[PDB]
RNA sequence: UGAGAGUUUGAUCCUGGCUCAGGACGAACGCUGGCGGCGUGCCUAAUACAUGCAAGUCGAACGCUUCUUGGAAAGAGGAGUGGCGGACGGGUGAGUAACACGUGGGUAACCUACCCAUCAGAGGGGGAUAACACUUGGAAACAGGUGCUAAUACCGCAUAACAGUUUAUGCCGCAUGGCAUAAGAGUGAAAGGCGCUUUCGGGUGUCGCUGAUGGAUGGACCCGCGGUGCAUUAGCUAGUUGGUGAGGUAACGGCUCACCAAGGCCACGAUGCAUAGCCGACCUGAGAGGGUGAUCGGCCACACUGGGACUGAGACACGGCCCAGACUCCUACGGGAGGCAGCAGUAGGGAAUCUUCGGCAAUGGACGAAAGUCUGACCGAGCAACGCCGCGUGAGUGAAGAAGGUUUUCGGAUCGUAAAACUCUGUUGUUAGAGAAGAACAAGGACGUUAGUAACUGAACGUCCCCUGACGGUAUCUAACCAGAAAGCCACGGCUAACUACGUGCCAGCAGCCGCGGUAAUACGUAGGUGGCAAGCGUUGUCCGGAUUUAUUGGGCGUAAAGCGAGCGCAGGCGGUUUCUUAAGUCUGAUGUGAAAGCCCCCGGCUCAACCGGGGAGGGUCAUUGG
């Protein structure tokens, strides 16, 4: 499964945007439901850290299974954190890689691009969107097919291209310069609320 | 039970159609009611049969899905 | 009755094999004296590889290769050592 | 028996048995019939200890005794007469 | 790499039990389900078993007989004598508390078919028998009698002692003794087949045959140490413990005998009773530990229940023999036949567990010189969300919030950018084309080299032609068409994330622990909404954690549970200061070993991952030798 709802009640869940600042928190910025409004009381330090792991489980749209076994990945690293480690290694998945390219406006759409076959790492096509691209591999749009309609507006209209990605927008191309970091990357949820929430499990 | 060993077990739900020798499946599940009962009986299972009217925990109960 | 044989160590359909001196009594999967080399029948020129030092050493005692063995001892060029240690000294 | 080869076997091994115990006897004479000899004190006391050896060393060639058995009879033997 | 919470009271602190939040499984069952990849699937009655299949092969060891092409040579069948195989491979865990297993050693007390090497032989004779032909008794299974015949079948005679044993010599070892050399005494084997040269040539290639010695491989025996409950189980032994001799075995030995003596084992747990195959490993834990021995590998034990031997290099024999017993079956009543804990399958027991499938193409195994013949091992296919992993059931834009549902203080709010609408996509689906790797070979032809030869045939490997796929038209790749076929289960009073209506009224019902229900129930039953997970989701059972709640790590005894009513003392546990020595504990170095697969670290291949492969570390309370 992946899911397929209305995805913008998740984000007034969270209270936080999850569609690249594009405003779901426009106009009532509560949660949804009949007790939306009316706000009630505190809550837990339950609460808190599972609206942590729900804020990161749902920004890059995973199971939970396939999110367990990546943070328990990551923990054979012990070189350096185990939280940015984590963040880390869950933006070099190819679907983060097509949406920061910018070949694609959202990440439901990236996924679509890379689960019905139309891009390429280093010239092999690649279908399975939890692929691991490593640094220094360009990935490309498959010039078979390269003149569809929407990846080509959604190049045009570059909201926000990062400061580790490469990317020339005539061959279609690009790559991860080197890895990033948290400065570079959400510094507003958390690593450590996350990493608590699985010390017990 | 087919070890021939007696025991008294609770029947939950609303409403059964148990009568003397029908043969039913037990489960484990102490009721706190009275003294002596330790099982329960697993609605929808043998000649047990499911509550007809529930619409909310169906899968405990042994009913099936109704179109309604 | 020493011989040297294969065995498989595959998953379903990519088979590989473990080239190894048993007694004959002994399953094909079951124990085993000890292992000589390694060999791939994927992989389009087939893979080879193999101590060669044992493998003579062996074939000295009185072992006897399989008949595919054979056809990968020869291409490796050691049956040719056998004949010129044997029947020449 | 089910098998075919297993019904052979049975009369070959019978066959074999029958010959197997006349040859054992054989022997078993020869060399009973050199002790009763020696515990007489008789005349004609060396050719028998010889035909007696000679019994039990064909019967090993035979397959009926092992080698070692062998071996141990004749030595026995020799510490008694010779 | 060591997280906690609720619950004794009118309120408190301490003690204390009970319960919950995490994992996992050969799982079962309730509701519900789209696919691929890799694995798994009688845990119960070691219950009883219809039907098919699971072990044969050799005509280049030997005589016969039937055909297809009266003397003809080949091809294809049939039984028989003889060799080898049937002790492997495959199944199960009933017995077993012991050298059964694990780890470390010993055998100067041992055996070993086929395979590799070395030395020496291979001479000359005899008497039979199945088959076949005729014949008797048989319900049958099957038994007898007469006559002829072959061999690599069988038996004696020769020749061989390098084997064993005794004597002298030399060297040596841990008692018994070991090695090498010399002699002396009695003794023991053997078989041919197919080719080449064939002047009688009498020579020779190859595969077999006999004796002796090594290697390899497989087995046998003995020893140190280690893994279970009960003392509401303290005495157990009479071939028992030792000696002398005799027999016996591959082999040492009370292994078995006759005689002589009175010994052996036990609080450091003998004996008995109950339960159990053991290990690599697997789950859980911060660790120390605790709980299991299913798939896969190793060792053991058993084969309808209980005794025995025979053949053989090897069995006291898994589809062998003989006897007894229970059970089942056929009979002319005199008698006969059988053993799924091999693969499928059936009835029965159970909460519960699969097809009476295809093929020897690949790897291994038996026989054969080889083509080959056999192989339910094995390689594939079928069934089942039983498990792990991967990908779907669309994507983008879209408002003053369309209709409807729920609620409302009647203004509105929420389901909700969610639908609609516009533009896209084809992983999957369907239809149509193309389409694999897994295969290396044996055999058969030509050609070369080396060691043997009087010489050639052949031997042993090199180079080249030629020859084979069950899965299966499978995976996969290309073209067109369509958002069309593909989302459910649990929970929402506190623990513990997620609330309002209506119905009912200590009833009907709910609960893991606190506890709810008697008119405005966020705790029962429905609806709307919300939360957790998702092709699954909950429930019951079993184990480890939380549990410092058996505390070595790591607790206690004035009043909470807990100092014997007091002394005297055998065994045991622990002991003042110091000089020299020893090396049992302790510390340390080097060498051997602790299989393979697993967990872990690095690297690599399947589009990724599960999974698969290569190289390492780790794991002993271990042994030997030196400080």
């Amino acid at each position: 499964s992946r899911y397929t709802g209305p995805s913008w009640k998740v984000s007034r869940r969270l209270g936080i945007s999850l569609s690249g600042t594009g405003k779901e928190l426009a106009r009532r910025p509560y949660k949804p439901g009949q007790h939306g409004p009316n706000s009630r009381g505190k809550v837990s330090e339950y609460g808190m850290q599972l609206t942590e792991k729900q804020k990161l489980r749902h920004m890059y749209g995973m199971n939970e299974r396939q999110f367990r076994t990546l943070f328990i990945k990551a923990s054979k690293i012990k070189e350096g954190k185990h939280g940015v480690n984590f963040m880390v290694l869950l933006e070099q998945r190819l679907d983060n890689v097509v949406y920061r390219l910018g070949l694609a406006t959202t990440r439901r759409q990236a996924r679509q691009l890379v689960n019905h076959g139309h891009i390429t790492v280093d010239g092999k096509r690649v279908d399975i969107p939890s692929y691991h691209v490593e640094v220094g591999q360009v990935i490309g749009v498959r010039e078979k097919s390269q003149n569809i309609s929407t990846i080509k507006e959604a190049v045009e209209a570059t909201v926000g291209r990062p400061a580790f990605v490469s990317f020339d927008t005539e061959k279609l191309e690009g790559s991860f310069t080197r890895l990033p970091e948290r400065d570079e990357l959400y510094p507003e949820i958390d690593e450590a609320l996350v990493v608590e929430y699985y010390n017990q499990k | 039970l087919s070890n021939l060993i007696e025991v008294t077990a609770y029947i939950p739900g609303i409403g059964h159609n148990l009568q003397e020798h029908s043969v039913v499946l037990l489960r484990g599940g102490r009721v706190k009611d009275l003294p002596g009962v330790r099982y329960h009986i697993v609605r929808g299972a043998l000649d047990t049969a499911g509550v007809n009217d529930r619409k909310q925990s169906r899968s405990k109960y042994g009913t099936k899905r109704p179109k309604a | 009755a020493v011989k040297i044989r294969l065995k498989r160590m595959g998953s379903k359909k990519s088979p590989f094999y473990r080239i190894v001196v048993a007694d004959s009594r002994s399953p094909r999967d079951g124990r085993f004296i000890e292992t000589v080399g390694t060999y791939n029948p994927l992989k389009d020129p087939a893979e080879v590889v193999l101590k060669e030092d044992l493998v003579l050493d062996w074939l000295s005692k009185g072992a006897q290769p399989s008949d595919t063995v054979r056809n990968i001892l020869s291409k490796e060029g050691v049956m040719k050592k056998h004949h010129e240690a044997k029947n020449v000294k | 028996p089910n098998i075919e080869s297993a019904i052979k076997r049975v009369r070959t091994s019978a066959n074999a048995n029958a010959k197997n115990s006349s040859q054992t006897n054989a022997m078993r004479t020869a060399i009973k019939k050199f002790e009763e000899a020696v515990a007489a004190g008789a005349d004609n006391v060396d050719a028998l200890y010889n035909e007696a050896v000679k019994a039990v060393d064909m019967a090993a060639t035979k397959g009926l005794i092992h080698k070692n058995k062998a071996n141990r009879d004749k030595i026995r033997l020799s510490k008694l007469a010779k």
